[PDB]
Parts: structure tokens; C-alpha cells; sequence
RNA sequence: UUGGAAUACAGAGAAGAUUAGCAUGGCCCCUGCGCAAGGAUGA
RNA sequence: AAGGUAAGUAU
RNA sequence: AGCUUUGCGCAGUGGCAGUAUCGUAGCCAAUGAGGUCUAUCCGAGGCGCGAUUUGCUAAUUGAAAACUUCCCAAUA
């Protein structure tokens, strides 16, 4: 298929949520936070 | 149900009298007698009658 | 009256010389 | 005037390969265009000094079935740049000239 | 939500370029958390199914390929480069940069006529495309 | 018929186009070929 | 400031 | 032995061949397809999907519409 496989896209999403932080970790820090 | 490739058109390979039968069942000949051509002098209508 | 045939310069494709022939 | 082509015309299927790149022809682009196992033709016309191609390039294979397979086969897709253009060879002899020209008055 | 195929390696962006043939590698450069990115991620999605027959879009990180950073001068969000055939193609639209486009596009029809057109330059061999809207006005009025 | 001459190249489509006719195929009437087969007549 | 790089072809 | 009924394939003519038609590796099937006329009922597939062979040759546009040598000084 087009779309990448399941584990591509938790890995997307995981690290999507571990950069932005605005709605994604244990604070919001910023949006290109490393940290929330 | 993914968009087909738009490749380039192909003219026919060689225009057959039943390939011609449907260019006269389908073409633009009613299209062709009605002229497009606008006089270059104003024409009696009014500038938006449409 | 009489017109002889009336010659060109092929400048296009001609490696012989930069400047046309004349 | 082209005694190359007479010994060219043991294969009858015989296919004129157009919209050639001067660089993107070559002998190594015929064999991988060589898919059928019979022996294929990698002449393509050129210029006599600098050897540019014209874009014009003839295979002949003995097999008809092969060749009305490649007609198909190989219609838009080549590996180099330029992409192929398949179309049945035309081409005739001096005899078949002749033949032509005494038959044309009917 | 960001489940197009995405370059890990900067070096595995380039052989999946070259490993093309008769098909547009769109490159959408940047970075997925990005808000307007993210607005383009999502209008690459809902293009990508109807037109994945030639058009494969194959986003990449900034941040995990930097070295591609410097290349195309990859300094704005939304980056877009159609590098199809191997030939960095040449997009005009009535902009400055005709060989990027960095916002995300309004319409999705909009992109696919765009990506259309592309695919019809490319396979003509062109190097060159303009766009049949101009944008360097944004109709906002 | 000798001998050689043979940044640059080319440039908005040339990665050879556009339009059109006849036959065949397919379809179907009639007829023919190949052919299954029953029915009755006549010497 | 700009919204005004034709592409192609081997050197 | 002649003749006749009928169909397939082939041969010939004619005819239609974008409300014209097949393809289907899909799907309901003579064990009964599918009906709104007839529901102790009609009896054929229903309705999706995929679309409308090959060969001859002319003509047009364009500078060039692609079939395997130019030019130069004088001469044989």
C-alpha cells in the first residue's frame, strides 16, 4: 500500500508527541519544546 | 478508486469506416455549423443582451 | 523580362564559419 | 545502398523504434530491450562523422508472436530518457520500389 | 494524522528519488508538528490515494536530513520540491522561488491538477512547467 | 572526380504531429460449405 | 526588497 | 436416391454496429435466474463490473511528418 506499516506510523506519532507538546506530554514547554 | 494516469494522447493508429461510423454517431458537426466568427463592425444587440 | 533563381544563406546548422557565408 | 540491411532481412519481424536520445541509444539500452530469446538488431541511424543518432533505430526478430507481444511491451517505457515510440517498419527495397511504381497504374 | 511514508535517513530520501521510474517523487520537506505543515501533511494524504498511480508523496524530516538542508536552500515550512525523473523540476506559478512551494495548498483539487501537470511536463521531458493558476495573488478579496 | 574545411549547440512540440477514407473483425438477414437428424413420395 | 531564472543538449 | 426442418463453425452478400455491443478471472442458475401485469404465478440467466479487432492508403499543419552524406579551389 501507499501508507507506510503500523510501526512506521506509531513511530511517527510517537515522535510527533514527543516534540510538540502542546497537547503531548507531561507539560507544554513549547512547540518545538525538546522537553515538555 | 485512484484517478487515471493522464498519459499522452495517442491519435488512431488507422481511421476505419467503423471508427469513422462513430466519429459520424459522436463528433462536433452540429458544433461546426453553428459559426463562432464576430463580425469586426458592432453588431445590432445591445453591449450585454447575452 | 527575366529573373534568374535567388540565393540564401544557410546560417542554420553550418559549423563551416561563426559569420554567415556570403 | 545498404548491403547491411540485405543481411538485416533474415528476421522478418522487424520494428522501427523512434523518439531516440542521441546519447540514450546505445547498444547496451537494445539488449536490455532484447526480452525475446531471438537475436535482435541494435542498428539505429547516425550522423557518418560525429555519430549522433538521428532517433531512429530498427530491431528485427524472427519470432512474429515476439513481435506483436514487444508492440505492446515496450510502448512509453525505455530505461534511458527519451521514451520509446514502437511503430510497424514500413520499410521497403529497391525491387519493392519498382514493383510499386509498375503496379501503380492500377 | 501523519501516516505517510517519511524518510528516517537523509541518504535513504536519495535512493528512494533515484529509485523512480515514470512516476513524480514528491518530497514534502519540513517538519510534521509544524501546524501548517501538518495542515499540507494532511492535504498530501487525501491526494495521495487518488492519484498514487504516478504521484507518490514520501514526506522527510528537516531535523533527521539537514544535509538536504543546504542543497535546495530548505529554510521556510511547507516545502515542497516535485524531483521527478531525477530532474529537479521547474514549478512556475507566479512566484519568486519557481521550484518550491512552501505553503499548503487551499483546495486539494487545486494540488492534484497542480501534480497532474507536473506528471504531464516531466513525462514530455521539459524541465519546465507553469501552472494554470498563477498565485501570485491570494484571491482574498 | 581528387583533397580538406566540416563556451559551443539548438531554441517554446520534433520526446515525428493533426485530420480523413476503404476493407476486415464483431454483430445480424439471406445464401453457401461442412454436418447431426427425422418426415413422407415415386418407379 | 520583491511577486520578471525558458527549458534541452554534451563540453 | 432426391427433398425438407434446424443449429454451430466456416464461406458470400446484405444489415445495424454510442439506447449499438461484447468482456468479466464477479455474481443469482434449469437443483429454477429474475417479475410491479398472472403470485398453485411467468421461466431465463438477473444485475453488476471492463469497454467499444486488424490492415491498406490518402490528406493537413509545420522549416523539418523521420528508412541506414555534405561542401570547397579547379578539373577529369
Amino acid at each position: 500500500e501507499v501508507y507506510a506499516p503500523g510501526l512506521d506510523i506509531e513511530s511517527s506519532l510517537k515522535q510527533l508527541a514527543e516534540r510538540r507538546t502542546d497537547i503531548f506530554g507531561v507539560e507544554e514547554t513549547a512547540i518545538g519544546k525538546k522537553i515538555g | 478508486k485512484p484517478l487515471p494516469a493522464p498519459l499522452d494522447g495517442q491519435r488512431k493508429k488507422r481511421g476505419g469506416r467503423r471508427y469513422r461510423k462513430m466519429k459520424e454517431r459522436l463528433g462536433l458537426t452540429e458544433i461546426r455549423k453553428q459559426a463562432n466568427r464576430m463580425s469586426f463592425g458592432e453588431i445590432e444587440e445591445d453591449a450585454y443582451q447575452e | 523580362n527575366v529573373s534568374q533563381k535567388r540565393k540564401y544563406r544557410q546560417y542554420m546548422n553550418r559549423k563551416g564559419g561563426f559569420n554567415r557565408p556570403l | 545502398e545498404d548491403p547491411s540491411l540485405l543481411e538485416w532481412d533474415a528476421d522478418d519481424f522487424r520494428i522501427f523504434c523512434g523518439d531516440l536520445g542521441n546519447e540514450v541509444n546505445d547498444d547496451i539500452l537494445a539488449r536490455a530491450f532484447s526480452r525475446f530469446p531471438s537475436f535482435l538488431k541494435a542498428k539505429v541511424i547516425r550522423d557518418k562523422r560525429t555519430g549522433k543518432t538521428k532517433g531512429y533505430g530498427f530491431v528485427s526478430f524472427k519470432d512474429p508472436s515476439d513481435y506483436v507481444r514487444a508492440m505492446r511491451e515496450m510502448n512509453g517505457k525505455y530505461v534511458g530518457s527519451r521514451p520509446i515510440k514502437l511503430r510497424k517498419s514500413m520499410w521497403k527495397d529497391r525491387n519493392l520500389d519498382v514493383v510499386r511504381k509498375k503496379q501503380k497504374e492500377k | 494524522s501523519y501516516m505517510l511514508p517519511h524518510l528516517h535517513n537523509g541518504w535513504q530520501v536519495d535512493q528512494a528519488i533515484l529509485s523512480e521510474e515514470d512516476r513524480v517523487v514528491v518530497i514534502r520537506f519540513g517538519h510534521d508538528w509544524d501546524p501548517t505543515c501538518m495542515k499540507m501533511d494532511e492535504v498530501l494524504y487525501s491526494i495521495a490515494e487518488k492519484v498514487k498511480n504516478f504521484a507518490v508523496i514520501y514526506l522527510v524530516d528537516i531535523t533527521e536530513v539537514p544535509d538536504f538542508n543546504k542543497m535546495y536552500e530548505l529554510y521556510d515550512p511547507c516545502t515542497v520540491m516535485f524531483f521527478f525523473r531525477n530532474k529537479h523540476i521547474m514549478i512556475d506559478l507566479g512566484t519568486g522561488n519557481n521550484n518550491k512551494i512552501n505553503w499548503a495548498m487551499e483546495d486539494k483539487q487545486e494540488m492534484v491538477d497542480i501534480i497532474e501537470t507536473v506528471y504531464r511536463g516531466a513525462r514530455k521531458g521539459r524541465g519546465l512547467v507553469v501552472s494554470p493558476k498563477d498565485y501570485s495573488t491570494k484571491y482574498r478579496y
